[PDB]
RNA sequence: AUGCGCGCUAGGUCUCUGGGUCUCCUGGGGGCCGAAGCUAACGCGUUAAGCGCGCCGCCUGGGGAGUACGGCCGCAAGGC
RNA sequence: GGCUAAUCCCCCAUGUGGACCCGCCCCUUGGGGUGUGUCCAAAGGGCUUUGCCCGCUUCCGGAUGGGCCCGCGUCCCAUCAGCUAGUUGGUGGGGUAAUGGCCCACCAAGGCGACGACGGGUAGCCGGUCUGAGAGGAUGGCCGGCCACAGGGGCACUGAGACACGGGCCCCACUCCUACGGGAGGCAGCAGUUAGGAAUCUUCCGCAAUGGGCGCAAGCCUGACGGAGCGACGCCGCUUGGAGGAAGAAGCCCUUCGGGGUGUAAACUCCUGAACCCGGGACGAAACCCCCGACGAGGGGACUGACGGUACCGGGGUAAUAGCGCCGGCCAACUCCGUGCCAGCAGCCGCGGUAAUACGGAGGGCGCGAGCGUUACCCGGAUUCACUGGGCGUAAAGGGCGUGUAGGCGGCCUGGGGCGUCCCAUGUGAAAGACCACGGCUCAACCGUGGGGGAGCGUGGGAUACGCUCAGGCUAGACG
């Protein structure tokens, strides 16, 4: 149970927008609209000068909340990335850009994450004509993420389509709106997202 | 040390001897309290420590701490022993798990609950 | 191959055998340097041929004895007895070291 | 009699340019012309010359350091600015080929002795031999 | 005797074979002499018999006796064709 | 409270004992200041505590304890 | 005590050949050939019955599995320093598949040890595993290889193989039966019981698969095994919802009484549809066998599931568990109240003697999350046994001083050798694991296929600077 509960708390914490619940994230409601501030009683105060541990740590969080996964996912995927060839900050953003969930945020299916890993772990997505359930599944290069054939008439998918129709999506992947299909191109660089995190941070906070 | 010389005689691996004979290197052992008692804490403090001497399965007589406000142990209560000493106390080497056996948990605690024993409460 | 190695006769004493003392060296494992150890071997001279003194080749064979699986292959350098009087000051050496 | 000759060659050479004198003489061996060589040929130190004090052989070394400096402390950069043995007697060094160091990221070199002759480690590198590492400098 | 059989290199469910040259005495699953080939029943690749009929027909020569199944997919292999 | 041997690294000054064309120079010892350098500092510095090599001895928090036990010395006291 | 068959035992023959003494030849430890002499063979059964099969006997190879021997590696204590009588060798012999004091007789007086013998302590070893930047430390459950044991101690018999776990004999301890003479056992096989313990499972299903024994087969046996069950023990996957929703309800907490907080969190709206119900429903299984062909090659045919109606697919379908540690510093997270050296905390530093972020509750917060903590233990940090990678004037640490034994170390040039060193080739370094890649279960875990690497040791070849050795010079050290 990767966390679930009151939300727009952590944008709160880690300082920064981030999009977890998809519209209204978008509104003048985020609450990063004048409450920026941390949650609790203690929100208001003057705060101290952070440790290098705090610092490390909070900046771990915030890409960890902003893909909405577990801890030891996360530390899975890292490590595996550090044992990869190619730079260890880069390598772990494209594994993280590569989950299926992620592949169908990103391709604008589903409003926020947690909703598309909601749709994945429901079978309204396919992965080249098959059904995928799993939101960890690694999408490779090449592949064909569509919507379900027999969910296609689904009222929450042809709204968060005809949205995208116009839209653009990311120079890492192709969209078919006509088709609630789309391809994953090429991994992404960290150029490629605009994350409000520096990566080197989170691998230095592993590596203590 | 010349080379030659550790050639000769070598350089001399240390070891450690163990903080608590559990024996067995076993976590825990059981054991029948034989007097439960209070003590008073070494020079910097002050209090009535709680306190049990145990006869353990492991052939050994050893005194343990009850840790947590209230406690129902008493002559003849069989306990179990975790090991973890108390600092401010005098040979006390080991703690006594709280929940485990005759040994009840700590009553109305609602904050570390694990340590000490007790069951999480309901709520209205 | 059976294994054949060099010694020096520094045991007379036997019937149709004599004790060759056998150095061999290597790297230490750890401490890296190169040390000097040594073994003798009994081996096997029928003909009482091979005296003290004597340099000799020595060779894995069929077993003669108990303690003797060596016999001697052929003599190369004869009468060092540097090295058999440096043996026998090892022995010397051993009265010491004791109560 | 010098234990090991040829550190003594090094640390004459260590002590000499920390005091910056312009030369050296070390009594003179084959091997270590050839180190001398060596350091030569690397720029280490300006060369040397075969030379003769009091009757005996020696080996002259001259020796290069930087500019002169500003600031207190116009004492130039030394050109070795650090120069070891590996190999001593009653601990000998050799290592193979693949077993040869990169020195210094590649800014230094080491020195060893093979069939082959003495050689820098890239040299060595690439006549792919290993054999008994003398020292290194950088 | 030496035997060619196979030997269970799968997982729970999903076993997959090696062929294998092995003294009859082993235990299935240890230490053989050969593997001649591999064998996949639950054919969920292309190739799901390997053989490798050069060695199979040196074994047959000294006397090694395939099993049944072996036998089997070794001949599927054609390693006892004339023609 | 500084193991032995060897090689290398400014000088100044006082001395003991040789040699030399005897302001002084050149050996071998004893002192004091001091270059570089070392050092936690104090200090050491061609009589190293500097730079290096060889070899030996030794160290691994305090107390318990140079104790106990064992062995070996010793007439004993006591020593190792 | 009596009868009787055989592929049971024996006798005579045949002697392809083989064994043994002796001689010669080749080869070189007992390898191969040859000559005379002596000795040694067999077993029948089935049929689709004049031939084919399943067998038998002797011999030579092969393959596979072993025995024995050797180099090297293999924990702690020297407060264990000497050990040794079959002990060390020799000759002859006994024994064995075979070498061997393995055993015996006779002879000799040896063998081993500070390069740690002897003694004591501990311990299965390894592939590997854990940790570490590495070097190193620690470890050897599961899987694979080896060894050893089968209540304790001895012993042999049968046999190709045992000194045999469900074989035999004896002694011992224990249980059981007994008519007191005497008998019967041996789960460290699967399950299960009991004891011990902090603690470790079902007296399950199946012979369908793979494997094993016997059988010409059909088959039979197989707690090997393939499966299922229980345990959050591990690992991996996944759920407890998704979007909207106030300038932001109640409650609660804090408050300078203005307000701040829990917080879009709830309520509520819409949507999806774990669970669950229905229908379909596997792969793993094609052989052996039968038929043609020739019992071959080849072709054709049939049977066969424990898992299990399981996985999986289709339909329907409900908003559906959250917990545990922590918030003085190390260390991410602060306030109120209670308590007043008490009660309690505590890994160290240290908190509590009325203003306690350190006790106890609460509000709030930080961290992980079907877990979270604790205890024990290993490596880590610990460059705190320092090979990498420490030191010894005053911090722990130079022996009171010498002499020299072993041992370590060795100036300049030349030549031979090529042992150390280095190089090339090759052999070995099983599999599993680690690594990379592709692949198979919807992913992963798990699994398969391929690839790479590699210390060490064996063999062949090569180099010669350095180290050694031999030879020959020199004088800068040393001595005279
Ligand atoms: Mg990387
Ligand atoms: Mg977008
Ligand atoms: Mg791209
Ligand atoms: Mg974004
Ligand atoms: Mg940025
Ligand atoms: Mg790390
Ligand atoms: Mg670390
Ligand atoms: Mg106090
Ligand atoms: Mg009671
Ligand atoms: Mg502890
Ligand atoms: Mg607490
Ligand atoms: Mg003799
Ligand atoms: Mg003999
Ligand atoms: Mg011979
Ligand atoms: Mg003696
Ligand atoms: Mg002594
Ligand atoms: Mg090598
Ligand atoms: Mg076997
Ligand atoms: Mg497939
Ligand atoms: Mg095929
Ligand atoms: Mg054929
Ligand atoms: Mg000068
Ligand atoms: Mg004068
Ligand atoms: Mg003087
Ligand atoms: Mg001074
Ligand atoms: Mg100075
Ligand atoms: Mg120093
Ligand atoms: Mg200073
Ligand atoms: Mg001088
Ligand atoms: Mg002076
Ligand atoms: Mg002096
Ligand atoms: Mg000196
Ligand atoms: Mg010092
Ligand atoms: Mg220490
Ligand atoms: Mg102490
Ligand atoms: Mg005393
Ligand atoms: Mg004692
Ligand atoms: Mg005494
Ligand atoms: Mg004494
Ligand atoms: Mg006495
Ligand atoms: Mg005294
Ligand atoms: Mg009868
Ligand atoms: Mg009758
Ligand atoms: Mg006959
Ligand atoms: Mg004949
Ligand atoms: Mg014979
Ligand atoms: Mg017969
Ligand atoms: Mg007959
Ligand atoms: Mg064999
Ligand atoms: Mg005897
Ligand atoms: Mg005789
Ligand atoms: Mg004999
Ligand atoms: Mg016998
Ligand atoms: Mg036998
Ligand atoms: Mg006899
Ligand atoms: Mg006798
Ligand atoms: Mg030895
Ligand atoms: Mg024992
Ligand atoms: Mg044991
Ligand atoms: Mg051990
Ligand atoms: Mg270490
Ligand atoms: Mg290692
Ligand atoms: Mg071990
Ligand atoms: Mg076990
Ligand atoms: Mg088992
Ligand atoms: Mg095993
Ligand atoms: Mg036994
Ligand atoms: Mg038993
Ligand atoms: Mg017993
Ligand atoms: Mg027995
Ligand atoms: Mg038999
Ligand atoms: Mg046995
Ligand atoms: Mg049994
Ligand atoms: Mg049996
Ligand atoms: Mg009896
Ligand atoms: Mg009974
Ligand atoms: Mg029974
Ligand atoms: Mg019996
Ligand atoms: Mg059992
Ligand atoms: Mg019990
Ligand atoms: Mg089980
Ligand atoms: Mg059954
Ligand atoms: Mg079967
Ligand atoms: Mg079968
Ligand atoms: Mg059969
Ligand atoms: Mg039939
Ligand atoms: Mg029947
Ligand atoms: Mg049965
Ligand atoms: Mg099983
Ligand atoms: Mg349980
Ligand atoms: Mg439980
Ligand atoms: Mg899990
Ligand atoms: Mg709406
Ligand atoms: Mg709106
Ligand atoms: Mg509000
Ligand atoms: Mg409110
Ligand atoms: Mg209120
Ligand atoms: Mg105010
Ligand atoms: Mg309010
Ligand atoms: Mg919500
Ligand atoms: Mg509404
Ligand atoms: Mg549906
Ligand atoms: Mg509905
Ligand atoms: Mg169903
Ligand atoms: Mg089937
Ligand atoms: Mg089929
Ligand atoms: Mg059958
Ligand atoms: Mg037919
Ligand atoms: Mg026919
Ligand atoms: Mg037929
Ligand atoms: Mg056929
Ligand atoms: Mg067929
Ligand atoms: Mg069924
Ligand atoms: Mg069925
Ligand atoms: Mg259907
Ligand atoms: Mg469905
Ligand atoms: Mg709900
Ligand atoms: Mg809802
Ligand atoms: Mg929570
Ligand atoms: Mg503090
Ligand atoms: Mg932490
Ligand atoms: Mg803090
Ligand atoms: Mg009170
Ligand atoms: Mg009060
Ligand atoms: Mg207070
Ligand atoms: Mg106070
Ligand atoms: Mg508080
Ligand atoms: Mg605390
Ligand atoms: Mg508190
Ligand atoms: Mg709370
Ligand atoms: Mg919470
Ligand atoms: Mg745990
Ligand atoms: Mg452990
Ligand atoms: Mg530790
Ligand atoms: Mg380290
Ligand atoms: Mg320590
Ligand atoms: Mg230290
Ligand atoms: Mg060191
Ligand atoms: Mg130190
Ligand atoms: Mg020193
Ligand atoms: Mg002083
Ligand atoms: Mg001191
Ligand atoms: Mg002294
Ligand atoms: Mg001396
Ligand atoms: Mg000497
Ligand atoms: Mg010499
Ligand atoms: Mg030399
Ligand atoms: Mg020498
Ligand atoms: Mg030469
Ligand atoms: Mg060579
Ligand atoms: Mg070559
Ligand atoms: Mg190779
Ligand atoms: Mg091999
Ligand atoms: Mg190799
Ligand atoms: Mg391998
Ligand atoms: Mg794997
Ligand atoms: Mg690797
Ligand atoms: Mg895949
Ligand atoms: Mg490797
Ligand atoms: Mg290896
Ligand atoms: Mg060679
Ligand atoms: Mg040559
Ligand atoms: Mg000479
Ligand atoms: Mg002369
Ligand atoms: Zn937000």
């Amino acid at each position: 149970g990767r966390y679930i509960g009151p939300v727009c708390r952590l944008c709160r914490r880690e300082g920064v927008k981030l999009y977890l619940k998809g519209e209204r994230c978008y509104s003048p409601k985020c609450a990063m609209e004048r409450r920026p501030y941390p949650p609790g009683q203690h929100g208001q105060k003057r705060a101290r000068r952070p440790s290098d541990y705090a610092v490390r740590l909070r900046e771990k969080q915030k890409l960890r909340r902003i893909y909405g996964i577990s801890e030891r996912q996360f530390r899975n995927l890292f490590e595996e990335a550090s044992k990869k060839k190619g730079v260890t900050g880069s390598v772990f953003l494209g594994l993280l850009e590569s989950r299926l969930d992620n592949v169908v945020y990103r391709l604008g299916f589903a409003v926020s994450r947690r909703q598309a890993r909601q749709l994945v772990r429901h079978g309204h997505i396919t992965v080249n004509g098959r059904r995928v359930d799993l939101p960890s599944y690694r999408v490779r290069p090449g592949d064909e993420i569509a919507v379900a054939e027999k969910s296609r008439n689904l009222e929450l998918i042809r709204q968060n389509l005809e949205a995208m129709k116009g839209r653009k999506v990311g120079p890492w992947l192709s969209l078919d709106v006509e088709g609630m299909k789309g391809k994953f191109l090429r991994l992404p660089d960290r150029e490629d997202l605009a994350l409000p995190v520096n990566e080197q941070l989170v691998i230095e906070f592993y590596s203590r | 040390p010349t080379i030659n010389q550790l050639v000769r005689k070598g350089r001399e691996k240390v070891r450690k001897k163990s903080k608590v004979p559990a024996l067995k290197g076993a976590p825990f052992r059981r054991g029948v309290c034989t007097v439960v008692r209070t003590v008073t804490p070494k020079k910097p403090n002050s209090a009535l420590r709680k306190v049990a001497k145990v006869r353990l399965t492991s052939g050994y007589e050893v005194t343990a701490y009850i840790p947590g406000e209230g406690h129902n142990l008493q002559e003849h209560s069989v306990v179990l022993i975790r090991g973890g000493r108390v600092k401010d106390l005098w040979g006390v080497r080991y703690h006594i798990v709280r929940g485990v056996y005759d040994a009840a948990g700590v009553k109305d605690r609602k904050k570390s609950r694990s340590k000490y024993g007790t069951k999480k409460p309901k709520e209205a | 191959p059976k294994k054949v190695l060099t010694g020096v006769v520094v045991s007379d004493k036997m019937q149709k055998t004599v004790t060759v003392l056998v150095e061999r060296q290597f790297p230490h494992p750890l401490y890296g340097k190169v040390i000097k150890r040594s073994k003798k071997y009994l081996a096997h001279d029928p003909e009482e041929k091979y005296k003290l003194g004597d340099v000799v080749e020595i060779i894995e064979s069929r077993p003669i004895s108990k303690r003797k699986r060596f016999r001697v292959l052929r003599l190369v350098e004869s009468g060092r007895m540097d090295l058999v009087e440096k043996y026998l000051i090892r022995r010397q050496n051993y009265e010491s070291l004791s109560k | 009699m010098l234990t090991d000759p040829i550190a003594d060659m090094l640390t004459r050479i260590r002590n000499a340019t920390r005091v910056y004198k312009e030369s050296t003489d070390v009594p003179a061996s084959r091997f270590k012309e050839e180190i001398l060589r060596i350091l030569a040929r690397e720029g280490f130190i300006k060369g040397y010359e075969r030379v003769d004090v009091d009757g005996k052989p020696y080996l002259r070394v001259y020796l290069k350091y930087g500019p002169r400096r500003q600031g207190p402390d116009p004492r130039p950069e030394q050109v070795i600015h650090h120069i070891r043995r590996i190999s001593k007697p009653g601990r000998r060094v050799y290592v193979g080929v693949k077993e040869i160091p990169r020195v210094r990221r590649g800014l230094g070199i080491a020195i060893l002795s093979t069939s082959k002759g003495v050689l820098t480690d890239r040299e060595a590198r690439k006549l792919g031999v290993g054999g008994e590492l003398i020292c290194e400098v950088w | 005797m030496v035997k060619i059989r196979l030997a269970r290199f799968g997982s729970k469910h999903n076993p997959h074979y090696r062929i294998v040259v092995t003294d009859a005495r082993r235990k299935r699953d240890g230490k053989y002499i050969e593997k001649i080939g591999y064998y996949d029943p639950r054919k969920t690749t292309p190739d799901w018999l390997k053989v490798d009929v050069e060695r199979a027909r040196y074994w047959l020569s000294v006397g090694a006796q395939p099993t049944d199944t072996a036998r089997r997919l070794l001949r599927q292999a054609g390693v006892f064709r004339q023609e």
